[PDB]
RNA sequence: GAAGGCGGCUCUCUGGUCUGUAACUGACGCUGAGGCUCGAAAGCGUGGGGAGCAAACAGGAUUAGAUACCCUGGUAGUCCACGCCGUAAACGAUGAGUGCUAAGUGUUGGAGGGUUUCCGCCCUUCAGUGCUGCAGCAAACGCAUUAAGCACUCCGCCUGGGGAGUACGACCGCAAGGUUGAAACUCAAAGGAAUUGACGGGGGCCCGCACAAGCGGUGGAGCAUGUGGUUUAAUUCGAAGCAACG
């Protein structure tokens, strides 16, 4: 807003995992605020990466997100009659934060029946450096690259 | 075949910046510009496509083999100071600088104003 | 420099201005219709020249269109000699001459003096050029020893707006056009300055889920409901951008 910076509301640690991590990312799939639906959908995911690999699913689930988290974002940016972008540095929270989006909505894009197995098999391609959320980061990325010589900017 | 102290010449325009080391007869070397490197349009003007340029004109001539350089900057355009700092970079060791602008003393009349 | 205007350096010819002195003449001065001369830029004629720029023109863009703005080229012209043209917001939008009426402070070219070893510093004074500012003037804006103040001489010019700087005539000009210059008819305004708003693809500074960041929607489907249109004997009346339409 106009004002300035405003206060940003922190959470509390998940129950099991004890990750505010774990529970932003119970908030970003949660839909119409029901929690405890979105709770049980991580939790059986978190299972799943458990059951499929014999890593922690938080250390794998923090792998996809090194490999998912941008770093250099594009911002439109109008100067006169032109409108061009502009690469920006990503700060860790829209970091954390378009991470968590990208996650949630490849996985709900995925093909597979349940969306806790959609959920873990992102989440284990973005571990592995690969899927829809890998993509999209390399592809922002790219753009910023492109548009790098607007950085004096 | 083989150099070892060289000028490198910075034409740099509002649109497009251009970098040329040459031997210190002024037989070229090797060159590039923004153009040369791909950026179009506003990029080729940008300090940074200045800094590229020089970059990729400065190794082309270290691989020719040369260390040191004078650098004369020609033009108002932003990128001389990135191209400078490019070739350092890259390693040319550059000795010193100098402006060479065209200044008419009067003489010719330069063309309308934009936008009359 | 009268004005137009005059900007590299050199030499030849040449005009004017200003400051001293007080030797000279002894009002010989000012203005000045008609006349004559000069008179930016463009333009015209003859003959040269022609880099850059650039009417016209060509192409490419833009756009609804773009005979323009923008980009790429580009002829005349822009330059020279001679000769025409004689018009400009040819403006300080303020004729010339003369005298008088606070100061303050820059700067240009001199002159004198008091210091200063010289430089220089101070005072005075003359002629320009600027800014600020009394009295006075002004509709106000503002001018104010460079008056738009106080006075006198001469010249030019004005008498509501349009028609119209047009028509006819006349003079000038190669031509373009210039000078002089109406009338019919028509309106009750036109106009100058300043004030309050409003507005601006003016500026500055601010606020609002206004934008930006997200979430979820509408617009696609069936249905409910309101409205329009149409239909009807009637489809009662009102609501119509925001701010009418569960
Ligand atoms: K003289
Ligand atoms: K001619
Ligand atoms: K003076
Ligand atoms: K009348
Ligand atoms: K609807
Ligand atoms: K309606
Ligand atoms: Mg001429
Ligand atoms: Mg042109
Ligand atoms: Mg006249
Ligand atoms: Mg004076
Ligand atoms: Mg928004
Ligand atoms: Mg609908």
């Amino acid at each position: 807003p106009r004002k300035g910076p405003v206060a940003k509301r922190d959470v509390l640690p998940d129950p099991i995992y004890n990750s505010k991590l774990v529970t932003r990312l119970i908030n970003r799939v949660m839909v119409d605020g029901k929690r405890g639906i979105a709770a049980n959908i991580i939790y059986n995911s978190f299972d799943i990466i458990k059951e499929s690999t014999g890593n922690d699913p938080l250390e794998v689930f923090e792998q996809a997100m090194k490999n998912v988290m941008p770093v250099l974002e594009v911002k439109a940016r109008r100067v006169g009659g032109s409108n061009y972008q502009v690469p920006v540095e990503v700060r860790p929270e829209r970091r954390t934060t378009l991470g968590l989006r990208w996650v949630v909505n490849y996985a709900r894009l995925r093909g597979e029946h349940t969306m806790e197995e959609r959920l873990a098999k992102e989440i284990m391609d973005a571990a592995n450096n690969t899927g829809a959320s890998v993509k999209k980061r390399e592809d922002t990325h790219k753009m910023a690259d492109a548009n790098r010589a607007f950085a004096h900017y | 075949k083989n150099i070892e102290s060289g000028v490198a010449h910075i034409h740099s325009t509002f649109n497009n910046t251009i970098v040329m080391i040459t031997d210190t007869h002024g037989n070229a070397l090797a060159w590039s510009s923004a153009g040369s490197l791909g950026f179009k349009g506003s990029k080729k003007s940008t300090p940074f496509a200045a800094q590229m340029a020089a970059e990729a004109a400065t190794k082309v001539a270290m691989e020719h083999g040369l260390k040191t350089v004078d650098v004369t900057v020609k033009g108002p355009g932003s990128g001389r100071e990135a191209a400078i700092r490019s070739l350092q970079a890259t390693g040319l060791e550059v000795t010193a600088i100098r402006d060479v602008t065209p200044v008419p003393h009067n003489g010719c009349r330069p063309p309308k104003r934009r936008r009359v």
